[PDB]
């Protein structure tokens, strides 16, 4: 049963870091957005960039979950 | 009919001088436009000291988007320019008249 | 879990007290109507007297 | 079979009916007292309203007036001495021909009867006024319309068909908390000790029967 | 249904009523609407949006001192 | 900081009124645990590294580590430098 | 119980300063919807 | 009963993030759209794209708990 | 008593999260509301999809621990 | 005595959020009317919502913890 | 002793929301006061309201420790 | 030593909230009072009683813990 | 050695938020002296007399640890 | 299989700080980019900085958890 | 081997509200010299303070964990 | 194999405060910097101290989770 358990806490813990971070980086880059429209390029780019770094780090644990399962 | 950026090359230099410490205090002197017949020289300050006018007992409470010390510091320049464009203007009347 | 005939007693008082608030409400209609009026005579009676 | 906290229903609904004939039995223009005061809440309540949604602020403005006023007295009886402490008999007052001492006045809102009457009253009422003037579109989810907002238009109509559960389930959490906070504080200390608790305990008591009315009024200008 | 003062030293160009009107703060565009709560802000060079009755009339201001009410 | 400021240390050895008092003994409490904190900081940055680049070298031992190296050689050189910073802002604090 | 006497005496204690907070404030309201009928009255009654 | 509390686990941890997430990408929006109502578009669409990013996370512990469950 | 176990845990943590987006949202949404009235209409639908969303994680854990109750 | 401990983790855990979503519903509205004292009417209409909204999660917590109890 | 361990978990998750909600409440009302000092009891009424709701889950959650206990 | 350590966890947790909640409580005040020193004492005031709120709460984490212990 | 565990837990959950408390008494009073350096001499005090109350947990807990 | 777990809670514990972090960073980032795009790699060489010490940390917690797994 | 969970919980515990508290200080400290460059001498002082007040926090858990390993 | 479980909440716990404060520093040292250019050489030296001060604390996390392992 403990291999369940770890699977639940490797998907369940380890996301909410990349649930919070990627909410932050949308809400920055859209208050950036009203702030400045002509940049959108730019600083949708650098929210890409951002996203997936975050995206590392949930497919890690998504993976790792799966290797325990 | 003289137009504000035409002053601006001695009145940015008074508020520049006035920041830097060279002067002081300022003060313009200008033809008051008391009547059609009747003007006189005026003196005016220049450092605002400003009046606790209505507005100034106005409660009405405001947002400052870049910030209360830079709308100030942007706001005191261009207010100081006005009074300056206000007594050229008054003192061409006073010369015509 | 749940008492069958509280439901139906709460049920029934709240009805009864409903029903008497909206012959109850129209007394307050008629404050509210009276409160009213007063401006709507005041509109017509002031330009009336000043013309 | 009748309960302790029907019995106290009962008594805040005939309080809540006498203040209704004391009020109506001298209507006059400039009030002066209870009828002043009964007034002066109307008036109140129908300005938040109002505030809400103007144009149903009357369609059920008698029954969230009802309805925030058997809180209001429901939450009263439950800080008012004497609940709790005289038992029916179906050291305790009640130790010999032990009964479990049952309560003579329980609150109304203590209980997952009365409460849940509210929600379905609340429920319904909203469901009608949005259905009334909006058809299928009151429950339409917008299957695949803005970017298959069908799944949108879901989650969004659960979350509005909890909500009336939501708010008796608060309800009656808050009556049973603040019972549950009164008899703590009594064996805690004797006396002076459940000060600070029993004065927000009105405050939380009122607070909670605005709330209701004002989440009423809400979800149904939602419902419009 | 607000009514905008475009208030120029030189003169007054506008004293009418605009539906919509965006202004270039230093921060980031601003949006105002007509019960805007009161504020101060500093305008930048770049478009006025003057949106009057769906038309928007883009009038190029290179500073500005814009007071909400 | 005895030689300069007086031995004094009022401020942190005892105070008579005021919140002061609390506030002095605080402060020689993380005054005291100051030297610790660097030497465990120093020690753990460096041997951690040490660790780290030894287990990668374990595992695919080949062109991973690449970054990780860089990544060791900038961490080295910021402790390196904010153990002096830190060392010189806490004489400076003492002097004030 | 014997406590439970004391302590529904604090609880009542409590709700009936509330209560009487409450009338103040219901006092005030009544006070000055009587002042505002005054005039309210006047309008009707200067109409008239 | 090991794997029911795996599964509550899973279900649970997987929507702090999330939820948070979507909250804070919602308030930015919402505040942007205040500050700046013409860029509501392009607000609303990365909104949306952030809001699916976070939902897209929250599913990958929802299925695994429907998986144990 | 693993079961009850897992009811608590999954209604717990499956509330921590939705309520504080949901704070978030409410907060952004006023603050939005005070820059600007007359968008009202215009954000309150977005407030109550995030709101929507977050309840809908929230009452999702909800269910799953009815379930497993 | 499990069932002990579940409850107390429902009721705890369905607290920890909820408070401060409220808090920050609380904070953002009475920002917003100190920013305009006129737009209370329809400020403090969205903050009772929202806080009825963010506090359903906590009595969900803790009618499942009468439940389990 | 689990009834122990139990209640010590429910005072302190019921103590650890409440506490931050009660502190972002009195953060944003004091902001607002310093801004606006002359809604002050406007504006703190308000302030009693949220700390009493914010309160609520704290009361809940010592009543349910004690209840334990 | 479950006692102990349902001791020490009700110490350990109810210090949490209260902790961020004062904190939050003299860091707005604190803004406050740099914003505005001629509103002092009347802000202080709410100060104080905001943070009597908290160690009301982190006193009673701490003599539940004592009567555990 | 549940006591062990105990003594950790204690420590541990003090230090979690009475840190944050600290974190953010400082960062206001340092926002403050930037927008207004001349309120310093009250501030100062007014941030000390919360900072003992934010530490006053945090010794608590140290207590408790000691005790166990 | 409680190297499972022990894994499982590594990865978790370890990935929900780095992914706040880097969100935190590249929101930030946008932030300051969109006030003024005119500084640009002065800016994103230290958000690239931040973001290597964040996912370095992830990286840390990621190894150790490998050791166990 | 009980001692090492113990130590374990005591050591990561006590860093995580630390880490945060000592951000949040020198965060603060960078943006109040960024809007006032010209007070620096002395608000270095207080944040210094404050990092080793909050280091000290840290050093305590740290000091406890390696008493009783 | 408890003392896996040790090392692993040894660097798990421990770590999310210094990624939250490694963000928050990355990010307030960011803004400082866009809206005053010319102090980034002297201010980045502070950002670079606090960083390191947030490492510091994840690095006895990381060196007690390897001295238990």
């Amino acid at each position: 049963g403990l291999n369940l358990v770890a699977t639940a806490l490797a998907v369940g813990l380890g996301a909410i870091g990349p649930g919070v971070g990627i909410g932050i980086i949308v809400s920055g880059a859209v208050q950036a957005i009203g702030r400045n429209p002509e940049i959108e390029n730019r600083v949708v780019t650098y929210m890409f960039i951002g996203i997936a770094f975050t995206e590392a780090l949930a497919i890690f644990g998504l993976v790792i979950a799966f290797l325990i399962g | 009919a003289p137009k504000l950026e035409a002053i601006l090359g001695v009145a940015i230099s008074a508020i520049n001088g006035f920041q830097s410490g060279k002067y002081d205090e300022l003060y313009i002197i200008y033809s008051e436009f008391i009547n059609t017949l009747v003007q006189r020289p005026a003196i005016k300050q220049l450092l605002p000291v400003e009046s606790p006018d209505i507005s100034t007992t106005t409660n009405v409470d405001y947002t400052y988007e870049p910030g209360e010390e830079e709308v100030l510091n942007s706001i005191l320049p261009r207010y100081v320019e006005t009074q300056i464009y206000q007594a050229v203007l008054e003192s061409i009347a006073s010369e015509h008249s | 879990g749940i008492n069958p005939t509280l439901f139906i007693a709460q049920l029934i008082n709240f009805l009864l007290l409903i029903f008497i608030l909206r012959a109850l409400l129209y007394r307050p209609v008629m404050n509210l109507l009276n409160e009213r009026t007063r401006r709507i005579e005041e509109s017509v009676r002031d330009a009336e007297k000043v013309r | 079979p009748i309960t302790n906290s029907f019995v106290v229903a009962i008594i805040i609904d005939i309080f809540v009916i006498a203040l209704a004939v004391a009020a109506t039995r001298n209507l006059q223009m400039v009030p002066r007292g209870l009828q002043n005061v009964m007034e002066f809440i109307l008036e109140s309540l129908y300005n938040l309203f109002r505030n809400i949604n103007a144009k149903y602020v009357a369609t059920a403005f008698p029954l969230v007036a009802t309805i925030f006023l058997f809180v209001l007295f429901g939450n009263w009886f439950g800080l008012l001495p004497g609940v709790g402490s005289i038992g029916v008999c179906h050291h305790d007052t009640c130790a010999a021909q032990g009964k479990k001492l049952v309560p003579l006045f329980r609150a109304p809102a203590a209980d997952l009867n009365f409460t849940f009457a509210i929600a379905v009253i609340s429920f319904v009422f909203i469901e009608y006024w949005g259905f009334r003037a909006l058809g299928p579109g009151y429950l339409k989810k917008f299957f695949n319309t803005n970017g298959i907002m069908s799944f949108v238009g879901i989650i969004e109509f659960i979350s509005e068909l909890v909500k009336p559960f939501a708010l008796a389930f608060r309800l009656f959490g808050n009556i049973f908390a603040g019972e549950v906070l009164l008899v703590v504080m009594a064996f805690l200390v004797p006396l002076l000790l459940p000060l600070p608790f029993y004065g927000f305990e009105v405050f939380v008591g009122f607070i909670q029967a605005l709330i209701f009315a004002l989440l009423t009024y809400a979800f149904l200008n939602i419902a419009v | 249904p607000i009514h905008l003062e475009i208030v120029t030293a030189e003169r007054v160009i506008l004293s009418d009523d605009v539906d919509m009107i965006s202004a270039p703060t230093k921060d980031g565009r601003v949006g105002i609407l007509p019960r805007h709560a009161p504020l101060m802000t500093i305008l930048e060079p770049g478009e006025l949006d003057i949106i009057k009755n769906g038309e928007r009339t883009p009038f190029a201001v290179s500073g500005g001192f814009m007071e909400v009410l | 900081g005895f030689r300069a400021l007086g031995p004094g240390y009022l401020k942190k050895f005892f105070n008579t009124n005021g919140i002061m008092s609390f506030v002095g003994i605080i402060e020689f409490i993380s005054e005291l645990v100051k030297p610790f904190a660097l030497a465990f900081r120093l020690f753990g940055n460096i041997f951690a590294g040490e660790v780290l680049l030894v287990v990668m070298a374990f595992l695919v031992p080949l062109l991973l580590p690449l970054p990780f190296y860089g990544f060791e050689v900038f961490v080295g050189f910021i402790q390196a430098l904010i153990f002096a910073l830190l060392t010189y802002a806490f004489l400076n604090i003492a002097v004030t």
